[PDB]
């Protein structure tokens, strides 16, 4: 039989467990900090200019509606049309045919 | 086989490190039983 | 006075706000207070953690308009309680604004602050 | 592989004392066996999975 180990050299971390745990909690504080600072001084905006200055701000947005096309077949320019078909076929079909 | 190194580590997995680590029997038994010619063992203790 | 004014420029409001303190319980609320550019302390590296700040504030504002101001200036010592129950000042309040709608650090404050007395109402009136 | 430089990924042999070990000759067959891939590709031909 053949252990292969493929753990990437984690088996050497010590207490992994509450290493994670540790690594994990700074994220966090440190995104619930940086939350709690930044919906403090929107809420300090928000009483220094009211709700005149942060209205501003509020763009308008366009929804789409549905424009359903009969989807017609696209002409080409008459240079572009003449040059897929061979230069002789002018004046050559019985457009009665 | 798909192995762990976690054994019981991180907890809180009912019974996984259980199921893992019983796994690890399977290298003495294709010794101790008769059944090698057909079943080679390789465990692959898999990482992060 | 019962009339129609309009002297906005002559209007003012020098207001003395209730004294309110702030207990810094947790490492935020460090974060959030050193955020705000009107909170300077005299010493920048002093320990706010386990404190009792008192914010004595006196807040004038001069009007543009009946429905908003032209100079909002806060400012006031920040104390700290001591272990001697005395109050020593580390720090000021240096809130200075031009057209605002309102007061950011007294917002703060009552947001975050008690008013060192709190009114708690009886469960009923009693008819004296 | 450095000298007592344990690879991230390598194989164990069981040591005589019943337990599993780094062993540097067999994680090198792998590791050769995984440039070899990574460089020439690997072929599972015949092979039911």
């Amino acid at each position: 039989p053949v252990m292969a180990d493929l753990n990437g050299g984690l088996q050497f971390v010590p207490e992994l467990k509450e290493f994670t745990a540790k690594l994990r909690k700074e994220l966090v504080e440190t995104s619930e900090v940086r939350k709690a600072v930044s919906i403090e001084t929107a809420l300090e905006h928000k009483v220094v200019n009211g709700n005149s200055a942060d209205a501003a701000y509020a763009q308008v947005e366009i929804q789409p509606r549905a424009n359903i096309q009969l989807d017609f077949p696209e002409l080409k320019p008459y240079k572009q049309v003449k040059q897929i078909a061979p230069a002789e076929l002018e004046g050559l079909l019985d457009l009665e045919r | 086989l798909p192995m762990s190194p976690n054994h019981g580590t991180f907890g809180g997995d009912g019974m996984y490190s259980e199921s893992k680590l019983s796994l690890e029997t399977l290298f003495n038994r294709w010794h101790s039983e008769s059944w090698a010619n057909q079943l080679t063992v390789c465990g692959a203790i898999i990482g992060w | 006075y019962r009339g129609n004014y309009t002297d906005f420029e002559n209007t003012f409001q020098k207001t003395v706000e209730p004294v309110y303190q702030m207990h810094i319980k947790t490492s935020k609320d460090i974060a959030v207070l050193r955020s705000k550019e009107w909170f300077q302390l005299d010493d920048e590296d002093f320990d706010l953690l386990n404190k009792t700040l008192t914010f004595e504030t006196e807040t004038e504002v001069t009007f543009k308009n009946a429905n908003i101001f032209s100079s909002v200036k806060c400012f006031g010592p920040i104390k700290v309680e001591l272990p001697t129950k005395e109050t020593v000042e580390i720090g000021i309040v240096d809130y200075e604004a031009g057209a605002s709608h309102g007061n950011p650090v007294v917002d703060f404050l009552k947001r975050n602050g008690s008013t060192l007395e709190q009114k708690v109402n009886l469960e009923n009136p009693i008819p004296i | 592989i450095p000298r007592e430089t344990i690879p991230f990924l390598h194989l164990r042999k069981k040591t005589p004392a019943g337990d599993w070990k780094y062993d540097r000759q067999l994680s090198s067959l792998f590791l050769d066996g995984l440039e070899k891939a990574a460089f020439n590709g690997v072929t599972f031909k015949d092979k039911y999975v």
